[PDB]
RNA sequence: GCAGUCAAGCGUUCAUAGCGACAUUGCUUUUUGAUUCUUCGAUGUCGGCUCUUCCUAUCAUACCGAAGCAGAAUUCGGUAAGCGUUGGAUUGUUCACCCACUAAUAGGGAACGUGAGCUGGGUUUAGACCGUCGUGAGACAGGUUAGUUUUACCCUACUGAU
RNA sequence: CUCUUAAGGUAGCCAAAUGCCUCGUCAUCUAAUUAGUGACGCGCAUGAAUGGAUUAACGAGAUUCCCACUGUCCCUAUCUA
């Protein structure tokens, strides 16, 4: 539901004070929502929404004074990264707005694929593009070539490299991490136009925060402690072939054949045969450790190497064919 | 010895001290049991404590049921290879270190023992002759 | 088909199981032997606190690193299986911090169970000893 | 570091059941500082292993007394040092922290006990690497790595033997 | 716009044999880890042939963990020259 707030009047007046003043009132209202949809939910639920003033306050310095944003999005699950109250909000000044949302890095999915699903976002009559960013239907993949600019986007889904195809100057900086990019940059180029960026930012996707999927990017995978739902959700993705395919390794015969695990095996009996397969074991006695291996298949599924897509807007059994 | 035991044992040949790996005899999902230290144990320099049959000590696990490992609980062994002596003379020794999950009360944690086990152990906890099959 | 075995009239599920859940509820606790308020210590001029014998964390209002210190806090916390501990909103001005905790605490036998339970953290103005002392003049280095 | 007298006042109203001001007298050498008095033609310098004994400012044990001491459980207190006071992770470590048992896991001394008793991880030679300084040779009490530990057959002491 | 006479740490890497504070912070390994690994980086004082980064193989090189193994240890005992 509600996300961002708004950017009220800041009408050309005096009093420093005061500019600082409603837009940290804004803040601190801003946030009642959050709490207000908090216990809304059960009392479990709660996607990473951020409480830091500062970039709070830094987010209105770039989008109006940009007047024409772009967001940047995986291609490989796009509805959590989109931000669903941003239509609503860049529509409050009464002058250049409409976001118009783009996806990035589209180049994972297939052809029988993109079709049927640029046909989700065309259906319900809305405005995207596909972009291959780091190498209304008649098109297919449209190449690099296709008033101030503002580049939004969700941490290190690729936003730091995009502009490496655009003029491939490396100004920014980028990494695998979710927290690099900082102190928001107006990179010139091209100067009857101006670019500016912002620090990356996490939206309140209700949909989907405990059992759900964002370990993507979202937190951090070099911090983690869970090691299962983030290792087990892979479980019930990626059939036993593949698995056994890129790596080499043999899991299971199927032993279990009781309401214990059955067929796809959880984050017990194929971990053990990774760090078995690569000696990580633990100290005092052999023993196959699981949360120090599934770091090294998870930095895999996330970059791009395990692939696995989502499924059309209905529960659907298989999309994806390897 | 009164963590819930019902009597007092006489002594026993002290097998298997601390960093002792027994295996586990119960359904409890565990493999095995590495001892890191004994109840009733005495104090003596450079004297690393040692758990006898029908002791109850302190335990990891180290294979088995990841929901199990990684915290200490206490345990009770019931098997020690370590040859002992009955009052009636005679020696015996059985052919593995084995061991039981339980609460610090005396209550098993399982719901049976496969395997033998030893009356001093038996005689003193109910409910591990309780859950056992074989006694001896 | 049992019986609640503590009041007895709750016909429960032989999924493995105990007495009724509201026998659980009022009777049962496993969640003692913790303070529910926590007063901490907290500077006035660098904004610092710390654990009673540490350094000073540096953590700013509404940082990932306070449920670092706030878990480092000697409670039985740590004993059982620590999960959900997501921060609660309360006022700057009224100098408390608040964080619901769940632990899972074994039943009986084998049965597990959830736990919803609170604290509260309020904090009390230092000065920073180390902060100060130095704004005193003895001998140098 | 420890103790004693004044004790604002906190301790359900109930100045010491208990904790704590302002200070004030004053103790030990088991702490730093200061001195340079003894050793500069050899007092072998960290810690740990081992082993013995002593002190009490008592952690437990025994016996007593008082408590917002019903019981239970605790706290404080008195004589009291007879007996005991651990196993382990990390660290060279003393110190520290943590796990676990335990009646308890108290503090200290004997040339900061103890190298012809051990070890040599550390410091403290020469080799060599990084960082900073320096024009440079070279410096760093900064980090890292490698790096010879000697003799008792004498006197006494002690243990045992004539 | 600039200030010192020049330029103003780029690609890359990191508590690294270079990091004082420091037992840095987070996660993980452990019953417990000032150690070890992975990640972060206003880096006292990293850095590009005063060479940077990565590297299969090799190493009486330094360091950590595991399986096996054992008198290293619990805790000592015995035999021979
Ligand atoms: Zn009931
Ligand atoms: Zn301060």
């Amino acid at each position: 539901d509600l996300i961002v707030p708004r950017r009220p009047e800041w009408n050309e007046g005096m009093s420093k004070f005061q500019l600082d003043r409603q837009e940290k009132e804004a803040f601190l209202e801003w946030r009642r929502k959050l709490a207000h949809l908090q216990e809304s939910n059960e009392d479990l639920l709660l996607t990473p929404f951020e409480r830091n003033i500062e970039v709070w306050k830094q987010l209105w310095r770039v989008v109006e004074r940009s007047d024409l944003v772009v967001q940047i999005v995986d291609a490989r699950n796009p509805l959590l990264f989109r931000s669903v109250d941003l239509e609503r909000y860049v529509k409050e000044s009464d002058d250049r707005k409409a976001n118009l949302l783009l996806v990035n890095k589209a180049d994972l999915l297939t052809k029988k694929q993109r079709i049927a699903w640029a046909k989700y976002f065309i259906s319900k009559n809305i405005s995207f593009t596909f972009y291959s960013a780091l190498r209304v239907m008649e098109k297919v993949k449209i190449l690099s070539i296709d008033i101030n600019i503002g580049l939004v986007g969700y941490p290190n889904v690729g936003k730091s490299s995009t502009i490496n195809s655009l003029v491939g100057a490396k100004k920014v900086s980028v990494s695998s991490t979710p927290g690099k990019t900082k102190h928001f940059q107006t990179i010139k180029l091209s100067d009857s136009v101006m670019l500016c960026d912002c620090p990356g930012l996490v939206f309140p996707n209700f949909a989907y925060n405990k059992g759900e999927l964002v370990c993507n990017g979202v937190l951090p995978i070099d911090q983690l402690r869970d090691y299962i739902g983030p290792a087990g959700l892979v479980a019930e993705r990626i059939p036993k072939y593949y698995i056994e395919a890129i790596y080499g390794i043999h899991i299971q015969t199927k032993s279990r054949d009781e309401g214990g695990n059955g067929d796809i095996p959880t984050a017990q009996e194929l971990l053990v045969a990774y760090a078995r397969a690569r000696g990580y074991m633990t100290q005092g006695y052999g023993s196959a450790d699981e949360p120090r291996a599934s770091r090294y298949i998870l930095k895999d599924y996330v970059n791009g190497k395990l692939l696995y897509v989502n499924p059309p807007p209905h529960l659907e059994d298989d999309t994806p064919y390897t | 010895s009164g963590n819930g035991a019902q009597g007092t044992k006489f002594r026993i040949s002290l097998g298997l001290p601390v960093g002792a790996i027994m295996n586990c005899a119960d359904n409890s999902g565990a493999r095995n049991l590495y001892i890191i230290a004994v109840k009733g144990s005495g104090s003596r320099l450079n004297r690393l404590p040692a758990a006898s049959l029908g002791d109850m000590v302190m335990a990891t696990v180290k294979k088995g049921k990841p929901e199990l490992r990684k915290k200490v609980m206490p345990a009770i062994v019931v098997r020690q290879a370590k040859s002992w002596r009955r009052r009636d003379g005679v020696f015996l020794y059985f052919e593995d270190n084995a061991g039981v999950i339980a609460n610090p009360k005396g209550e098993m944690k399982g719901s049976a023992i496969t395997g033998p086990v030893g009356k001093e152990c038996a005689d003193l906890w109910p409910r591990v002759a309780s859950n056992s099959g074989v006694v001896v | 088909t049992l019986l609640c075995c503590n009041c007895g009239t709750p016909i429960d599920g032989s999924t493995g199981l105990v007495m009724c859940y509201d026998c659980i509820k009022l009777t049962v606790d496993i969640t003692q032997g913790i303070p529910r308020e926590a007063n901490i210590s907290f500077c006035r001029n660098c904004e610092r606190f710390l654990q009673p014998p540490g350094q000073w964390i540096r953590a700013e209002l509404e940082s990932r690193e306070l449920l670092a210190i706030c878990l480092r806090r000697l409670k039985g916390l740590t004993k059982v299986r620590l999960v959900d501990a997501s921060f609660i909103w309360t006022e700057p001005h009224s100098r408390r911090i608040r964080i619901k905790l769940t632990v899972q605490g074994e039943a009986m036998t084998n049965t597990i169970i959830q736990q919803t339970f609170e604290v509260e953290y309020i904090v009390i103005a230092m000065q920073c000893p180390d902060c100060a002392r130095s704004y005193t003049t003895n001998t140098w280095r």
